[PDB]
C-alpha cells in the first residue's frame, strides 16, 4: 500500500499542478487575439498559448521531488525535449470528446482542428494528436494520475544529451513506484485494468507526436514569416 | 546554446 513517502510526492505534484494549472483559463485574455475567418490566423494566439504553457510546465517541473537537484543542464535538456509532450498531456484537462475540441471556457478559446491548422498544422499530424487526447480522455485519470504521468514524462533519462542518466533514472523510477503502487490502492477496477501499462504506452505515443512536431516545427520556424509571429520563449526552447 | 530564459525560469 502506500507509503508516506509515495503519499508526499504525489501532495507535492498536486499542489504543484494546481498552481501552474487555472482551469478558469483567466489568462488568455492577455495572449494576442484568436482570428478565425492570414493565411495562419490563429498561429498568434496559439503560439501565445504554448509559450504560455511552457512558464506553466517550467514551474510544474521545477516542483517535481529531485528535479531541482539535477544540474542545470541536465533540466534544460529534459524540459527543452519534454515541453511539448507535457503541453499535450496538460491539455487534456480542457479536450472534450463531446466535439473533439479544447475548451477553454469560451467560444473565443475554444480550439478544433480548423483552429489548429491555421496555425500551421497539416490535418494530418493533426489528427493523431485527437486520436491521442481521446485515448488519455478514455482512460479517466484521477488528477493523482495525471500528474504522476506529467512528471514521468519530464523525468525520462533516454533523452538525447541527459549527462546524469543514472540520477535522472532514479527519480523517474521513485515516481513509476508511485504510480503502479497507487493504481493498485486507490484505482478500483475496472478502471485499473492494465491502467498503468496504458498510461505508459501514451507515453511512447508522445514520443511520436514529439518526433512529428520536431521536423513541423524546424519547417514553420525556417520561414523568418512565421517565426517572426512566435515568442521569444518558444524560439529558446523549441529552437530558432 | 544558452538558454537565458528558461534558466530564468528554473531559479
Ligand atoms: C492550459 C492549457 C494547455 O497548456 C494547452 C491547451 C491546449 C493545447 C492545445 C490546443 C491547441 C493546439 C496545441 C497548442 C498543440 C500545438 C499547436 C502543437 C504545435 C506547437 C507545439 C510547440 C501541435 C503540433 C501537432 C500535433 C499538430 O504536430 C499542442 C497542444 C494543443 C489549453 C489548456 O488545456
Amino acid at each position: 500500500k502506500l507509503s508516506e513517502e509515495q503519499q508526499h510526492i504525489i501532495a507535492i505534484l498536486l499542489d504543484a499542478h494546481h498552481k501552474t494549472y487555472d482551469p478558469t483559463y483567466a489568462d488568455f485574455r492577455d495572449f494576442r487575439p484568436p482570428v478565425r475567418m492570414s493565411p495562419l490566423s490563429m498561429l498568434p494566439h496559439l503560439a501565445d498559448l504554448v509559450s504560455y504553457s511552457i512558464q506553466k510546465v517550467i514551474g510544474f517541473a521545477k516542483m517535481i521531488p529531485g528535479f531541482r537537484d539535477l544540474t542545470s543542464d541536465d533540466q534544460i535538456v529534459l524540459l527543452k525535449s519534454s515541453a511539448i509532450e507535457v503541453i499535450m498531456l496538460r491539455s487534456n484537462q480542457s479536450f472534450t470528446m463531446d466535439d473533439m475540441s479544447w475548451d477553454c471556457g469560451s467560444q473565443d478559446y475554444k480550439y478544433d482542428v480548423t483552429d489548429v491548422s491555421k496555425a500551421g498544422h497539416t490535418l494530418e499530424l493533426i489528427e493523431p494528436l485527437i486520436k491521442f487526447q481521446v485515448g488519455l480522455k478514455k482512460l479517466n485519470l484521477h488528477e493523482e494520475e495525471h500528474v504522476l504521468l506529467m512528471a514521468i514524462c519530464i523525468v525520462s533519462p533516454d533523452r538525447p544529451g541527459v549527462q546524469d542518466a543514472k540520477l535522472v533514472e532514479a527519480i523517474q523510477d521513485r515516481l513509476s513506484n508511485t504510480l503502479q503502487t497507487y493504481i493498485r490502492c486507490r484505482h478500483p477496477p475496472p478502471g485499473s485494468h492494465q491502467l498503468y501499462a496504458k498510461m505508459i504506452q501514451k507515453l511512447a505515443d508522445l514520443r511520436s507526436l514529439n518526433e512529428e512536431h520536431s521536423k513541423q516545427y524546424r519547417s514553420l520556424s525556417f520561414q523568418p514569416e512565421n517565426s517572426m509571429k512566435l515568442t521569444p520563449l518558444v524560439l529558446e526552447v523549441f529552437g530558432n | 546554446k544558452n538558454h537565458p530564459m528558461l534558466m530564468n525560469l528554473l531559479k
